[PDB]
RNA sequence: AUACUGCACAGCUGACGAU
DNA sequence: ATCGTCAGCTGTGCAGTA
């Protein structure tokens, strides 16, 4: 016939998608009218003998019933509910519709008082793929019983770390001067061109990256002992000591850098930028590839008792620790919040609030916090730019699709 | 720059009968314990009021018979209790005597209430309590493991209503009974009850249901009473000898002196595994967290000797944790103490809390347990996470992890020392859980630098761990 | 004080720099 | 004897872990 035959097509093709893992099946003799083949449960190709009996049934091409773009319907028989309970075995039913070569399965925990029949099969959460594989074989554990547990079930996942490669300038000059840093600072205050700040004075010494003459710091630089060297030289040191006037040095060119919109920050969390008005931002466009979506970086809530008075005002902050990864130099981002009254002055009560964000959050919104808080930082005399966080390859994938979400 | 990183199995434990689990609840309910009671029967006592004392016999009588757990969303995570009767995961009876029933007075605890200096209060509350607990220990009325469930009417007198604490000193002095001790607020042996919080004093604290403190406290008291230890790590096969010590740190009872500690564990000959402190107190030199070089030459010649006596036998492997800087100053110290006795391996790893860095994946869950990345050298280590047989994340944030910074002194690689404290992490008997984070012999000599925090001098300390947890 | 994790705050030790 | 930068150490506390 023909519909025969498209059975037999998708008995084999449905093995051949049981195999496309390590998901062994075998086959069934003719007489039994009710199950086929039985599916085996390996992780990496190592049997521990868990099985699931699989039903097959296939149709040829076009629209099923009541099909759509994201769910599709079937009816099922009367008498096939005596088999189809949920025995010491779950009778997984499989469907194939050959047009987009598709293996539908809807799950088959246990039959009850309802007796609903049918199948409520959805596009996307339903369908054979290497993705959510953990929440399909996870239905031959019983709910009694205790010490029973599947480990993941191959894939893997691409993860990645927090950390900005920067691009440092290929030269410094090092300058000997006097003013002593209290009389340099009682000496530029008072002016009005480029007074700012990408030095450390340390044994009498400037160590500017910058042109000292060409600005506001002429004075300190004095008209002579003005230099130039490359900054690979004296990048390595046998001292400690020394290495941390580098990392001072680090910071305090920062510190001229991220002085764009409100920074020069007293605490240990940098970047205490904001607005100037309504004190909001409703920035950072992060174009990505498919899609641009805007987050509240700079959020205003207002209290709930008093709702004509701006209660805090909300920015993101970060702190950095400048740690060398074998002759090279990264930043490390450590996100965090930071409340205020209105610009100047530590919120009054602000903490409980934060926790309580924290306690409905995951840490889904910090990755994406992460990669939203970069995608800004990648855009004279500072370059203001940033590479890209490195990725890393998973052995194992979290078995969180065969999970629920928490709250 | 490509960072290679690494997924570590879940460790299994011993138990009973050459047993091997993952879980320590799971592990004593199919097997019992690794060292069986020859005896049948374990003596409780209580000391406290008299309802305390009626509520605890009734704590004692509701959870023999067995008590179920919490809701069905995760049967792993709670599991019942199957109580002390003819299925025990201890195999042993838990008994409360006649002759053990210390009842306070209501006219000493009117007469402590009176707060003129809170510190004479503390110490003569802890005095009397030691006092009538060495008059119980005299007769022929000997328990095993004292439950010494203090009420809300001294303790809000003499801790949060009023400022020194009450388990440091109380157990300083508890050490010469041949008994340990068990303080148990009140909330745990009447639930009824709702003890407020000291600073949010409309806010009250927030405790487990029924089973899980049921669960925690009857290894503890199975634990301290017989003494034979519930379970332990399974030994690889074809690993050599190992001895493990640990390193913490504290602050004592004063302005500007610290005081440092130290525990110690390693492995007997047929079915055990020993862990000790030491007898002898530490003084102070400075306020960094420093070693000088005697103090770590006595306390490897005090592991090294322990083993001998024991094993008959050198230990071929020293692993040492620590939580500051592995500096010169004492590795120089602990390398002669180790090159004069012939031990070839030597592992030496500073453990750090202290970072400021993570790793972020897709998804609403982090990275699970043991996972590892090599940062050239540094071993950052998620000693939390996920769990695939908890089946959740059993917390709130994003875990802080162990920075591993070996030694370059050590000799395994970064991989394998990272995976040996993987193994090692579960070995606390203080309570069955499973997301552990820090090593044990770190949180051991912790507890035992907390207690000594308040000991006083000419004191002779106890390396008996049961006085510890 | 049946355990454990995260937030918030305050203090002290060794190599750094000044009026 | 304080002060930014530095990296880290301990002390003493409050939610609830799905
Ligand atoms: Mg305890």
């Amino acid at each position: 016939t023909a519909n025969q035959i498209i059975g037999e097509i998708g008995e084999n093709e449905v093995r051949g998608r049981f195999l496309t893992l390590g998901w062994q099946f075998d086959g069934r003799s003719r007489l039994e009218a009710g199950i086929d083949g039985i599916a085996e449960v390996m992780n990496e190709g190592q049997p521990m003998a868990r099985m699931i009996a699989v039903q097959i049934k296939s149709t040829k091409e076009g629209k099923y019933t009541s099909e759509s773009d994201t769910s599709f319907t079937y009816l099922l028989r009367t008498q096939d509910l005596a088999y189809w309970r949920g025995s010491n075995l779950p009778v997984i039913v499989v469907f194939y519709r050959q047009s987009d070569h598709s293996f539908y399965w809807k799950e088959v925990s246990r039959d009850a008082g309802p007796g609903e029949r049918r199948l409520n099969i959805d596009k996307v959460a339903d369908l054979f793929n290497a993705s959510t594989v953990n929440k399909l074989a996870a239905l031959t554990v019983p709910k009694t019983g205790l010490g029973y547990y599947v480990p993941p079930l191959g894939g893997g996942e691409d993860a990645l770390i927090n950390m900005l490669p920067l691009t440092l300038p290929n030269e410094m000059y090092i300058a000997s001067t006097t003013y002593e840093p209290r009389k340099a600072i009682a000496v530029i205050l008072n002016g009005d061109g480029p007074k700012r700040f990408d030095w450390v004075i340390n044994g009498g010494t400037f160590w500017s990256f910058h042109d000292p003459r060409t600005s506001a710091c002429s004075e300190i630089v004095d008209i002579d002992q003005v230099e130039a060297i490359n900054t690979k030289e004296l990048a390595l040191h046998d001292d400690i000591d020394e290495q941390n006037r580098f990392s001072h040095l680090l910071r305090q060119t920062l510190r001229y850098q991220t002085d764009s919109d409100l920074g020069w920050d007293k605490d240990h969390k940098a970047l205490y930028f904001r607005a100037i008005e309504r004190e909001v931002s409703r920035n950072f466009a992060y174009t990505s590839s498919k899609k641009k979506t805007d987050a509240n970086v700079v959020s205003v809530f207002k209290n709930s008792k008093d709702e004509t008075r701006v209660s805090f005002v909300r920015h993101h902050a970060f702190s950095p620790r400048f740690e060398l990864m074998a002759d090279q130099w990264y930043l490390i981002i450590t996100p965090t919040y930071y409340y205020t009254t209105n610009g100047y002055a530590p919120h009054q009560f602000a903490a409980p609030l934060l926790a309580g964000k924290k306690r409905l959050d995951k840490s889904a919104a910090l990755r994406g916090q992460v990669i939203m808080w970069h995608r800004f930082l990648t855009q004279p005399e500072a370059y203001l730019m940033f590479g890209e966080p490195p990725s890393i390859h998973l052995d194992v994938r979290v078995p969180e699709d065969g999970w629920v979400k928490e709250k | 720059m490509t960072f290679e990183t690494r997924i570590f199995d879940e460790p299994e434990l011993e138990f009973g009968d050459h047993h091997h689990h993952q879980d320590p609840r799971l592990g004593l309910s199919e097997a019992g314990p690794l060292q069986t009671f020859l005896g049948d029967v374990i003596k409780i006592g209580v000391v406290g009021n008299s309802k305390t004392i009626e509520d605890t016999r009734k704590f004692i009588e509701t959870v023999s018979s067995g008590v179920e757990g919490k809701g069905e969303k995760h049967p792993n995570m709670h599991p019942p209790f199957p109580g002390l009767g003819n299925q025990s995961p201890y195999r042993c009876r838990f008994e409360i005597e006649d002759g053990a029933t210390a009842a306070l007075t209501k006219s000493k605890l009117d007469k402590i209430g009176k707060e003129p200096d809170h510190y004479r209060a503390v110490e003569m509350a802890v005095d009397e309590i030691i006092g009538e607990l060495q008059a119980m220990d005299d007769g022929g009325s000997r328990p095993d493991v004292a439950i010494i469930a203090l009420p809300v009417k001294l303790l809000e007198r003499v801790w949060n209503a009023k400022a020194p604490n009450f388990r440091g000193m109380l157990k300083a002095k508890a050490m010469g009974l041949s008994f340990p001790i068990q303080i148990v607020w009140e909330d745990v042996i009447d639930d009824k009850v709702t003890i407020p919080q000291k600073v949010k004093e409309s806010s009250s604290r927030k405790i487990q249901d029924i089973a899980g403190r049921t669960w925690n406290l009857m290894t503890s008291l199975y634990y301290k009473g017989s003494g034979r230890i519930p379970w332990r790590r399974m030994p690889l096969e074809g690993e050599f000898s190992a001895c493990y010590v640990g390193i913490s740190f504290y602050r004592e009872a004063d302005g500007q002196q610290l005081f440092t500690s130290a525990a110690q564990m390693f492995d007997e000959r047929g079915r055990g595994f020993v862990l000790k402190g030491r007898r002898a107190r530490t003084e102070s030199r400075g306020r960094h967290p420093y070693m000088a070089r005697e103090d770590a030459k006595k306390i490897i010649e005090d592991v090294l000797a322990a083993y001998k006596l024991h094993h008959k036998t050198l230990p071929a492997r020293v692993f040492i944790l620590k939580t500051s800087r592995f500096k010169d100053e004492e590795a120089d110290g602990i390398i002669a103490a180790l090159d004069e006795a012939g031990t070839e391996l030597r592992d030496l790893v500073w453990v750090q809390e202290s970072y400021t860095a993570r790793i972020l994946r897709d998804g609403n869950y982090p990275v699970l347990r043991g996972t590892f990345v090599d940062l050239h050298g540094k071993g950052l280590l998620y000693t939390s996470g996920s769990m695939p047989y908890y089946g959740t994340y059993p917390g709130k944030y994003d875990p802080n992890p162990l920075l591993l910074c070996p030694h370059h002194t050590s000799e395994s690689t970064v991989a394998q020392l990272a995976e040996e404290i993987f193994s090692l992490t579960k070995v606390n008997w203080n309570s069955t859980q499973m997301n552990q984070r820090l090593p044990i012999p770190i949180r051991a000599a912790r507890k035992v630098g907390e207690v000594l925090k308040y000991v006083g001098e000419g004191e002779v300390i106890s390396a008996d761990y049961r006085k510890y947890i």
